[PDB]
């Protein structure tokens, strides 16, 4: 079918913090969420046949994320996501990330696009990326931790085209993310 | 309690 969907919120998340992911085209679309809490859901259309989807669990526990193309589930859907309770000491909203390799584009043929990640005002947590292009090919991003809570990371496009980078701290998608290039 | 929420377009 015409529908791809990936990202942090199909695996994990934290309570009362939006579990997020991406859905791409390749009829009319739909989602539903069986879980221990009333989840609230929204697909923010980016314009480009892809849309930011976020739901809001209010209970620790496991939730089943059905994405549905027509009449019936996406390929791997339902996805099954274990939502963790918000640690007292984790601030994803307070993570910042930036640089040439997160723009519009300018990102050229085969060539490195830089970018950093400042997690210092962000408490304790596991960092995890999610990157696929405009065809659901995975994107490799070596991430080199400097030590001080900041991170050198880069990748190499091949295309005058769009690559999508999702960023999770403590399994929670980060502000300004998912970045589209 | 089990709950189911859902959206379509």
């Amino acid at each position: 079918q015409k529908v791809r969907a990936w990202g942090p919120g199909l695996e994990t998340g934290q309570v009362g913090k939006s579990a997020d992911f991406v859905v791409e085209a390749i009829g009319t679309l739909g989602f539903s969420i069986e879980g221990p809490s009333q989840a609230k859901i929204e697909c923010d259309d980016k314009g480009d046949g892809s849309c930011d989807v976020r739901y809001w669990p209010t209970e620790p526990g496991e939730y089943a994320v059905h994405v549905i193309c027509d009449d019936e589930d996406i390929r791997d859907s339902p996805f099954i996501a274990h939502i963790l309770p918000a640690p007292p000491d984790c601030f994803p909203d307070k993570v910042k990330a930036f640089g040439p390799g997160l723009e519009p584009t300018g990102c050229i043929v085969d060539k490195p696009a830089e970018f950093t990640i400042d997690a210092r005002a962000a408490g304790k947590g596991d960092l995890k990326l999610y990157a696929q292009d405009a065809d659901g090919c995975p994107i490799d991003i070596k991430v080199i931790p400097n030590g001080d809570g900041t991170f050198r990371c880069s990748y190499v496009p091949t295309k005058p085209i769009k690559h999508t980078i999702i960023i999770s701290w403590g399994g929670v998608n980060v502000p300004k993310s998912p970045f589209r290039v | 309690p089990t709950f189911r929420s859902s959206l379509f377009l």
